């Protein structure tokens, strides 16, 4: 039952600052060498930085001077203080015990939280049907017109997993995000069976459930 | 200081084969230290091998770790397609280090994609805006060709795609093309297809809608 | 008769630097001089005093610490300093009044096969006070349920072991180090240069 | 290491005023922090060593302070004499000895307006291959003077090399030469050669140009 | 106390330097001595230290095992070995007495120090380029394409006082030095007053004299 679950990130302007949280379950956080990965879009890992039990704090010299790590004894939760943010920031931000040094390796990760550094704004998405048409069938949802990054998508509220394929966003001419949730089912269960997908926009708590049926002619 | 260098870049083998992933270093560094880290789409970076050598808890016996100095190997020996991520090697010095990390492809059969084409929703149509999505669903190789006729005529400029990586279970790919028109230059047509030509399909195949019916 | 420093530095064997030894030098003559000419040494830092000015400087009793590290670990062994080494092992205080020499021990302190003789405090609950020595071995405990003695998950063995080799680089490789400390009490000195 | 910092990196202050020199510490150097002068040319004089210990000769208007972390140089009187730079320099590490990063303090004078004068390349300098366009500021205060090379317009930066004399001893005023240097493939392709100049004493900005013949 | 430096010249990179540097009205025999370096229009940089009696040597991490310090106490003098010379050395580099005063170092007293210029670049002389003008006027010589530094400027043999700035030299991307001196002289004597600006390179031993007319 050990969980560092994550929390803090979405959208920042350049020069902001945010605030990640890592609360844990299945250790002390203040007993622990607790580190911080961050991973740009694309490209590989990179350690940020880590405390140690008795306090002390190190960082990569790309953050040292703008970031700070700490922690809440009382709350058992890793934060991570993100000043003077640019570009070169725009990254999923993962927490981790240890520090990858021998008898002290990462283990285990969280979920990671997706930071996106930008000038915009934040966007809530719309939910459109893909609807199927008259062996097996094929239905989904179209995400549209929102920023900034993530949004996930399940069906029937993770009842439905096998056939699902969520595509990864393609950024619009628009600035705006969109990506399209589709799963093939078989044609008999249409009228048997509803299908929901359901749409969690975390940067703007926007969770939208979308009933997928066939259209009648 | 000392700087490691993870080699191929990418790997391509077909399930059952026998993966070897190399992470070589400038100067000898004490087997202890090396560990390999394992990341699958979507998901965060996974403990695999610490201490060069040593499984790390719940990982499965095919995975394992040798060798010392200036040559780190992680072998995937009897492949299968739910090993699809990147691995990484990683080490402390004065500091902790990832190397670049190794994608590693599984090759499969040649797999024709399914074809599906989508209307706009009459609930987008009346924000002013027609999104018409084309899903080409589990197919192989990547390389596949989307084309959108709309009444006959060849469209250009109005269409965006996503791939999907690798599937976990089956190593095939999906992909979506949507073609966005305004409600008005929606209204203006009747035909909307979508033409599909891939390694798979010994002839092109066209999925079509005529809008109102 | 002159001081024993030859004991410290040319001591066929060193301890690890989470138990470090420590060397009361008092009521004796100390040649400086032939001391610091002996060696060649890879690190040479004092702090709050001159090498040479310690031939005509007084002192109630000088200690000499010594011990073994990673090379990359050498930097640690100064006043105001963070890290394992120095917060868990070997603390020196911010008003630190000393030197601290350290030099490559891969000929010594480095076996073929790995010498894991050498151990360094991986956990701890907190840092240490300046020259403060822990050579404690119970389990450290990292979660909410208690160890009783037993490493398993959420906890492990305090100590951690360094394995040298000889053809590791030099980051990696066996060194020893030698702390001069220099007290002075309002006591009668007795150890002169 | 123990870096010294130092602020402000320069000052202007007039004869009789108080300066005051701050000089701050990476980490604690308990009381050991030295005081040194160093004349335009001249070699560096000690001033106070221990922080507040004044060296023998040196005149009472001087004065240390300070410990730990954060440490002063006080001149209670300022003289025309005791315009030069000002370095701490920290002893607690006696083998790694850093100095700071220096402060030099200046006279204090009125804003003086640039006189600004534009030169051409030399008929001499041309017969060679090289060509070298002068700008000339003259007799100004204070020493933040912006020089903006146009050639045809074109902003140009990277061409050029700036270079300030000193304080002048009599009217405490600086100057400013920006040689613009460039080969003769590249001087016969233009034809207008500009010097703009930004002062604080200007009310907009003055532009001293010709024409290339 | 006085201390009095020598050795200081040209070398080229990875050829050696041995600077000198006596004292005098002081027990030499009892005080460290310090060897201090500062790059032309940068900051001091401490080198090395010997001590009184020569037997213990301590260097800075950027002259290791590549310089050497020794004195000769029956001669009260102090020496500095440069071997395998690079670019960044190029410094003014002086010797200071060591203030006995505290248990640490400082120097209490300096030497004027003597310049040591560290390339192969070959020494060449100076290129006068008359600056004509176009509410006083200005005109100026040019010192360009010589190595290395200094060189020396002055306006009808030291006669023309008033109105003459002579500015630092920028080391351009070739190599060599440029070196800009200007004077501004009322626009009605231009044809009665003769200017002549004088130009030394001692490095390479050239005197050019050149004639600035409209
Ligand atoms: C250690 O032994 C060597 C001779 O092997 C000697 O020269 C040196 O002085 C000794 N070290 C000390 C601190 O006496």
């Amino acid at each position: 039952e050990v969980q560092l679950v994550e929390s803090g990130g979405g959208l920042i302007q350049p020069g902001g600052s945010l605030r990640l949280s890592c609360a844990a379950s299945g250790l002390t956080v203040s007993s622990n060498y607790m580190s911080w990965v961050r991973q740009a879009p694309g490209k590989g890992l990179e350690w940020v930085s880590v405390i140690y039990s008795g306090g002390s704090t190190f960082y990569a010299d790309s953050v040292k001077g703008r970031f700070t790590i700490s922690r809440d004894n009382s709350k058992n939760t890793l934060y991570l203080q993100m000043n003077s943010l640019g570009a070169e920031d725009t990254a999923v931000y993962y927490c981790a015990r240890g520090e990858g040094s021998p008898g002290n390796w990462f283990d285990p990760w969280g979920q990671g939280t997706l930071v996106t550094v930008s000038s915009a704004s934040t966007k809530g998405p719309s939910v459109f049907p893909l609807a199927p048409s008259s062996g097996t069938a094929a239905l989904g949802c179209l995400v549209k017109d929102y920023f900034p990054e993530p949004v996930t998508v399940s069906w029937n509220s993770g009842a439905l997993t096998s056939g699902v394929h969520t595509f990864p966003a393609v950024l619009q001419s628009s600035g705006l995000y969109s990506l399209s949730s589709v799963v093939t089912v078989p044609s008999s269960s249409l009228g048997t069976q509803t299908y929901i997908c359901n749409v969690n926009h975390k940067p703007s708590n926007t969770k939208v459930d979308k009933k997928v049926e066939p259209k009648s002619c | 200081d000392v700087v490691m260098t993870q080699s191929p870049g990418t790997l391509s083998l077909s399930p059952g084969e026998r993966a070897t992933l190399s992470c070589r270093a400038s100067q000898s560094v004490p087997s202890s230290y090396l560990a390999w880290y394992q990341q699958k789409p979507g998901q965060a970076p996974r403990l695999l091998i610490y201490g060069a050598s040593t499984r790390a808890t719940g990982i499965p016996d095919r995975f394992s770790g040798s060798g010392s100095g200036t040559d780190f190997t992680l072998t995937i020996s009897r492949l299968e397609p739910e090993d699809f991520a990147v691995y990484y090697c990683q080490h402390y010095d004065t500091s902790p280090r990832f190397g670049g990390g190794t994608k590693v492809d599984i090759k499969r059969t040649v797999a024709a994609p399914s074809v599906f084409i989508f209307p706009p929703s009459d609930e987008q149509l009346k924000s002013g805006t027609a999104s018409v999505v084309c899903l080409l669903n589990n197919f192989y190789p990547r390389e596949a060709k989307v084309q959108w006729k709309v009444d006959n005529a060849l469209q250009s400029g109005n269409s965006q795609e996503s791939v999907t990586e690798q599937d976990s279970k089956d190593s095939t790919y999906s992909l979506s093309s949507t073609l966005t028109l305004s409600k008005a230059d929606y209204e203006k047509h009747k035909v909307y297809a979508c033409e599909v030509t891939h390694q798979g399909l010994s002839s092109p195949v066209t999925k079509s809608f005529n809008r109102g019916e | 008769n002159l001081c024993p420093f030859g004991e410290v530095f040319n001591a066929t064997r060193f301890a690890s630097v989470y138990a470090w030894n420590r060397k009361r030098i008092s009521n004796c003559v100390a040649d400086y001089s032939v001391l610091y000419n002996s060696a060649s040494f890879s690190t040479f830092k004092c702090y709050g005093v001159s090498p040479t000015k310690l031939n005509d400087l007084c002192f109630t009793n000088v200690y000499a610490d010594s011990f073994v590290i990673r090379g990359d670990e050498v930097r640690q062994i100064a006043p105001g300093q963070t890290g394992t080494i120095a917060d868990y092992n070997y603390k020196l205080p911010d008003d630190f009044t000393g030197c601290v020499i350290a030099w490559n021990s891969n000929n010594l302190d480095s076996k073929v096969g790995g010498n894991y003789n050498y151990l360094y405090r991986l956990f701890r609950k907190s840092n240490l006070k300046p020259f403060e020595r822990d050579i404690s071995t119970e389990i450290y405990q990292a979660g909410s349920t208690p160890c009783n003695g037993v490493k398993g998950f959420n906890c492990y063995f305090p100590l951690q072991s360094y394995g040298f080799q000889p053809t590791y680089g030099v980051g990696y490789q066996p060194y020893r180090v030698v702390v001069l400390s220099f007290e002075l009490l309002h006591a009668p000195a007795t150890v002169c240069g």
